[PDB]
Formats: C-alpha cells, structure tokens, sequence
C-alpha cells in the first residue's frame, strides 16, 4: 500500500 | 515568558480546527479572526488551526478542543507556543486513513458521508500526521492525515482531492484514543467536576512540585450520589485528562473472590498504582467492600475492610497516588473510612436539574442526526427525576426506535451494511416522545436540590414582603462587608404564617431564585414518613446537603402537619432534632432556614426562639390590588378574550385566597375547554366562562378564620411564655 489511487474532492 | 507561550484550557467551540484567545491577547500577538495559526506543543509535534476571539477566555490561557490537544500531545494546563501562519496555501491532493477500531463495523463510502460535509465550505487548515474526528451515522470515526501535497500543512479548499483508500491503519502506541472518556463527556455537574479538578490537578499533574512544598495533598476522595449519576464516569475522565494511571477496583468483583484472593488483589492494586505513579485508584461500589460495621457480619468480610483501611493508611508513603471511591449510600460506608488520612474529602454528585439534563441529552446526541422537530429542552424539562444513565438510555432507545421503523428496508440488505443510508436515519421528536413514555426514572424519590424557576413575577402582591426577604437573605450574601462594619450578625431563619393558599411556598422559592441560590423543600408529611429509627440520620443528611449547596435556602413547608402529629413520639424526635441542627447551623455559612405553617396557634414555641426562626412574617389574604396581579399571573400562559375584566373580578372576590383565584381560573378554563370539544373551535376563555365559574366559586378562608389570623399577627411572639 501507499499514497493514492482513486479520486474524491467533488464540490 | 514571551506572549506566544500560553496555557491550555477547556474548549467552548466544538469545532476541531478552532482555537480561541482573548481579544486583548489577539491584539498583543497581532492576529485577527481570519488568521491561521501554527501551534507548537510538546514532543516536537505541531498542529494548525483557525483562531477566534473569546470574551470569557483569560488572556493567559488558550481554549482548544480535545482533538487539537491530542495532536499536540498536550493536556489541560500545559504550555504551548503559538505563531502566525500566513504561509498556508490550498492543497492539491490529501490522503486520510481511518483507524481500525473505529471503522471495522461499517462498510461503503466513508468519504461521502463523513469527509464530505466535514470539509465542505469549511476550508479547514490541517497538518500531516494530525488525527481528526468526524461524528455521524451514530458513530464517531477518527482519520489520520497521512499526506498532503503541500506538506506538511495546507488548507482544504474545494479544489483539494481526497483519497481514503486503504485498510484502516492500526493504533500507534502513543496515540491515545478520542473514544476514551473526557470532561467533554460529562455534563449536569460542572461545579462538582471543578472541585475534583482542583483537588487532583496539582498533585497528579505536578508531583515533584508537591513533594518540595511539604504541604499535604489529598489521598482519599469519596464521590457519592444515586446510581447512574456518572460517578464512575468522572473518575475515568479525571484520570485521562490528567494523564494519570487508572486502576479500577470493582467492589463486587473483589468480594466474589476467596478470602485470600480478596486480600491479595487489594494489595496488588495498590502496589501496581504506586509502581505507575502518578495514579488514580478508583474503588467502584465501595459499600460492597466496606458497609456499616454492624451489617458486616462475617469474618472474611471484616478482614477485607480492615485490609483496605490499612492500605489507605499505607498511602502515607506519599507515592503520588490518589484514591477515589464511589458509593450510592454515604451512610452505608463504614465510618472508619471517612476519618482523616483516608477518604477525608467528599463530593456530592446529586441528580441533574433541568439545565443539567439538557447538557447530558446533548452529549448522547452528538453522533445522531436529529430532526428539526426535536426539542431537547422540552425533553429535559419533561424528564424530571431522571439521572444521567436514564437520559443516556432513553436517547439510545429513541434511536433504536427510529431504526426499527426504518428497518423495513435494511433487512434485504442485512447481508451487508448500508453506511450511506445510516446517515439518512433521522430521529424524530416522536421517537423521543415514545421513549419518554417507556422510561423508568430512578431518582424520583430523591430529594431535589436546584435553583427554583419561580420568580417574583409569579407572585402577586406581597411587595413589601419580597423587600424584607431581600434584606434578610440577599444582602448578607451580596454585601457581607457592610454587615461587619455595623457589627451585627444577620438573622438565621424566617417563619411564614397566615391563612392557607396565600403564597408562603411561593415566597420561599422566589427568594431562592432571586439569589440564584439552591433550594431544598421538605414538607411536614415527608418528615413523618421516615422510619422512626431511621429518622435520626435522615434529618442530619438534609442539613448536610444544605451545607453542600451553600448558598442555600432550606424550606420546611407544611409544618402544621407535624404540629397536629405531636399534640406522636416520632414527630417529637424529628422537630427536636431540627431545632438542634438549626443551632449547630452557623449563620456565617449562608444557609437560610424558612418555615411555613397555616396554624400559628399550635406551632412549637421552641422554633420561635431568638437564634432560630425569629423573623415572624405574616402573609395575609391578597387585597383588591393584589388579586388583580395574581389573576394576571395565572392567565399569562392562557389565551384570554378581550372582554374578560379582571379589575371587576378582583372586586367581587374580596376575601378569596391566592389558591382560590387559581382554582377559579382553572374552573373557568375547564368550561372553555368543554366548549372547544363539543363544538370544534380554537378555544378562548371569555366573560361567560368566568361568570359561570364564579357562580359556583367558594371561599376557603372564613371570616372567623381571618379574625384569628389577624390576632396572631400581633401576638405570635408571645407564645414562648404562657399559652393564650
Ligand atoms: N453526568 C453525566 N454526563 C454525561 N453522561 C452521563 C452522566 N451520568 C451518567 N451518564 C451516562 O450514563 C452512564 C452511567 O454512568 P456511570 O459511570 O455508570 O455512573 P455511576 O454512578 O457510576 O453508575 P452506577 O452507580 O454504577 S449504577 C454512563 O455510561 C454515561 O454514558
Ligand atoms: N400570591 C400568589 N400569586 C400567585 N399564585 C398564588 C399566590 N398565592 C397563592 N397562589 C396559588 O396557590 C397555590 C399554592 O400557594 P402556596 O405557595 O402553597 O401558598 P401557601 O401559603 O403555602 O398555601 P397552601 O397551604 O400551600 S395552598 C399556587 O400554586 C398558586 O397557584
Ligand atoms: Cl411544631
Ligand atoms: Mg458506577
Ligand atoms: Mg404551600
């Protein structure tokens, strides 16, 4: 596992 | 001591990323409301937060939430350095991971339910490594900031992306849990929690400091109050907030073990506490181990009590250890334990008042989404005789109800959990109303000690009497200096006497309200209920509680009932003991004793002796003008028609008491209600209703009675000689 991978923020 | 150094204090703003200073200090450091400040704590850790103003905050201290406290590895009273942070800019990407023990039960999109509304329109300044808490869906999960693109700190603007992908990280050894109990989990007993904090903070927080001074610190603190009032709760809170080692000793558990094991376990507990000093040993359900010596029949039982007493005496080693103990019944504990050197300090954590209950209700609705129709103040007002645990349970019960009716859908999903839906679960005011009807309150029989909500406004007339009461009760409290210059000590108590239903009880509560002082009412019949043998310890317990609640006004109501019962060997012992307690009551303690009776002809002259209830205040039927005031008072809350004339109503009811007028209002109100039901209308109470009620109205105080009451108003002080 590490750091990032995916998404989010929205808004 | 540069200005940047400040002392940590309790928080008022529930917001995680908010810390507060006083305006004069904010101007000293040259910071303003919008500024983002950098906080440097101990253990070379840092946290970033938004700063705000606080008029209540002392300039030498800084208010920060427990979340911020933990991120700094700091506790209440510690020192931290604050410095401005304009260098903070918006983030590009943020990566937060949940902690296992707080998320293992829920599945789904953790980011949309919690992180979304948490950062939405918030622009929260965060730091790498920080742990923040988000409550929702009847659960509180804490995330740790693993990394931020502008490291180590940045603000969370709408453009910042979030990634929370990954199996929850395990708890680091030094990272204390926020699920653990703290002062913010306690409400309804601010005053008491303060006393304990004072006693315990010094020796537990600064142990070396106390060893150098040579002055004696506390060793034994005894918390008492009905079951479920949060005694066990406070112990745990104080331990965590001070960072002391907490060793719990459960009474029943020790007494469930063999003779040798009980003795052994007590020893180990003390040895372990001394090993990890500073420490708090909490003995829960103390009465299980050390009840009154007369009731402790049995050799093995007697040995354990002695064992405990010896261990308590062994605390003379002064190994920074505090022993706290809890018991429902202070009288149940072996008096040997209340002696100096052992549990020499006691704190009464009684039942919460309206304000307190509200505080509590708010604690257990933190994680639940509450509908708009929910009004906790009503619930608080309604749940009289409820204890902390009762309130905590009903909230759980109101929530469980919202689940039941909404479970129709979940079942088909049971296989898995619906986290997204868990947020959609609201708790209607009906869910509370339902839980209210199903509630089993425990402390209804407990004597209530709180500030009355009855004010002068609720009392019509008696203006000059209200005045005299302020002189007797308020002045000596608010202006002690003046009394000393004149060299007079103020009177101890008062006696209300007059016809029934004229406001004697009302005055007692009103004066208490004006002085924002505690109030304890004990009616005659209550005193005649206590078992004969038990009566002796109960009368004393009352005056003890009065001392605890100083400034306090102790009101003995319905005294006539006891008079009738004497001329009764029980009624005699009681009043004679009250007289004894009155004398022992030092006037300097700010405890005011008031008595009331409808029968000055049979009152014990001993009560009227100088030094006791020597202020004889006569309270007659209300005159014309007063009757109008009373009528308004009762009809304040009710919808009255414009046609109703109260000046005339008062003119016709000359000779009627205050209670009589209230009954007239009720009877007239009942007529208006009847008509509202038969014919579907919004009710109004009009002239016709009062006229009909008045035709059946009757007077409670006869002319013969008046003549007698007027005579006693001039000769009541003469009853200490030969009878009339
Ligand atoms: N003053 C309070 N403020 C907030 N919550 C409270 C308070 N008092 C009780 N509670 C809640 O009700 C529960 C009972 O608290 P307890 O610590 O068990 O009090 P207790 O007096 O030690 O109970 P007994 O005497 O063993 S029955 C706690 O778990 C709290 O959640
Ligand atoms: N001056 C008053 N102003 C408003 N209400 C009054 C007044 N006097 C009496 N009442 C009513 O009478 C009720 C009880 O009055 P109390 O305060 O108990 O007077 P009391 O001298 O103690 O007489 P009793 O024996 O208790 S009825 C109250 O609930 C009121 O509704
Ligand atoms: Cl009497
Ligand atoms: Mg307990
Ligand atoms: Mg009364």
């Amino acid at each position: 596992f590490r750091a990032f991978s995916g998404s989010g923020n929205r808004l | 001591n540069r200005p940047n150094r400040l002392i940590v204090d309790e928080a008022i703003n529930e917001d995680n990323s908010v810390v507060s200073l006083s305006q004069p200090k904010m101007d000293e450091l040259q910071l303003f409301r919008g500024d983002t400040v950098l906080l440097k704590g101990k253990k070379r850790r840092e946290a970033v937060c938004i700063v705000l103003s606080d008029d209540t905050c002392s300039d030498e201290k800084i208010r920060m939430n427990r979340v911020v406290r933990n991120n700094l590895r700091v506790r209440l009273g510690d020192v931290i350095s604050i410095q401005p942070c304009p260098d903070v800019k918006y983030g590009k990407r943020i990566h937060v991971l949940p902690i296992d023990d707080t998320v293992e039960g829920i599945t789904g999109n953790l980011f949309e339910v919690y992180l979304k509304p948490y950062f939405l329109e918030a622009y929260r300044p965060i730091r790498k490594g920080d742990i923040f808490l988000v409550r929702g869906g009847m659960r509180a999960v804490e995330f740790k900031v693993v990394e931020t693109d502008p490291s180590p700190y940045c603000i969370v603007a709408p453009d910042t992306v979030i990634h929370c992908e990954g199996e929850p990280i395990k708890r680091e050894d030094e990272e204390e849990s926020l699920n653990e109990v703290g002062y913010d989990d306690i409400g309804g007993c601010r005053k008491q929690l303060a006393q304990i904090k004072e006693m315990v903070e010094l020796p537990l927080r600064h142990p070396a400091l106390f060893k150098a001074i040579g002055v004696k610190p506390p060793r034994g603190i005894l918390l008492y109050g009905p079951p479920g009032t949060g005694k066990t709760l406070i112990a745990r809170a104080v331990a965590n907030e001070t960072g002391a080692f907490f060793f719990l000793i459960n009474g029943p558990e020790i007494m469930s073990k063999l003779a040798g094991e009980s003795e052994s376990n007590l020893r180990k507990a003390f040895e372990e506490a001394e090993k990890n000093a500073p420490a708090i040993i909490f003995i829960d359900e103390l009465d299980a181990i050390a009840p009154k010596r007369e009731k402790t029949h049995g050799e093995v039982e007697r040995r354990i009590v002695s064992q405990l007493l010896t261990l308590m005496d062994g605390l003379k080693q002064r190994a920074h250890v505090i022993v706290m103990a809890a018991t429902n019944r202070p009288n149940s504990i072996d008096p040997a334990l209340r002696r100096f050197g052992r549990f020499d300090r006691e704190v009464d954590i009684g039942i919460p008042d309206a304000t307190g209950r509200l505080e509590i209700l708010q604690i257990h609705t933190k994680n639940m989404k509450l509908a708009d129709d929910v009004d906790l103040e009503q619930v608080a007002n309604e749940t009289h005789g409820h204890v902390g645990a009762d309130l905590a349970a009903l909230c759980s019960e109101a929530a469980l109800q919202a689940i039941r009716k909404k479970m129709d859908l979940i079942d088909l999903e049971d296989e898995t959990i619906d986290a997204e839906v868990m947020n959609s679960l609201a708790v209607t005011m009906d869910d509370f109303r339902w839980a209210l009807s199903q509630s089993n309150p425990s402390a209804l029989r407990e004597t209530v000690v709180e500030v009355p909500q009855v004010t002068w406004e609720d009392i019509g007339g008696l203006e000059d009497v209200k005045r005299e009461l302020q002189e007797l009760v308020q002045y000596p409290v608010e202006h002690p200096d003046k009394f000393l210059k004149f060299g007079m000590t103020p009177s101890k108590g008062v006696l209300f006497y007059g016809p029934p239903g004229c406001g004697k009880t009302l005055l007692a509560k009103a004066i208490a309200n004006e002085c924002q002082a505690n109030f304890i009412s004990i009616k005659g019949p209550e005193l005649l209920t206590m078992w004969f043998g038990e009566s002796e310890a109960n009368v004393r317990e009352i005056f003890d509680k009065a001392r605890q609640a100083a400034p306090c006004v102790l009101f003995f109501d319905e005294l006539d009932s006891i008079a009738k019962a004497r001329g009764g060997g029980a009624a005699d012992r009681v009043i004679n003991q009250i007289l004894t307690e009155m004398d022992g009551m030092s006037t300097k303690k700010n405890v005011f004793i008031i008595g009331a009776t409808n029968r000055p002809d049979i009152i014990d002259p001993a009560i009227l002796r100088p030094g006791r209830l020597d202020q004889l205040i006569y309270i007659p039927l209300p005159d014309e003008k007063s009757r109008v005031a009373i009528l308004k008072a009762n009809l304040r809350k009710s919808p009255v028609a414009k046609d109703v004339d109260l000046e005339f109503l008062a003119k016709m009811t000359n000779g009627f008491s205050g209670a009589d007028l209230t009954e007239i209002c009720q009877r007239a109100c009942k007529l208006a209600i009847r008509e509202s039901i038969e014919s579907e209308i919004r009710p109004e109470i009009r002239r016709d209703h009062f006229e009909e009620a008045m035709r059946f109205a009757r007077r409670s105080v006869s002319d013969n009675d008046i003549r007698k009451y007027e005579m006693f108003a001039q000769t009541l002080q003469q009853s200490r000689g030969f009878g009339s």
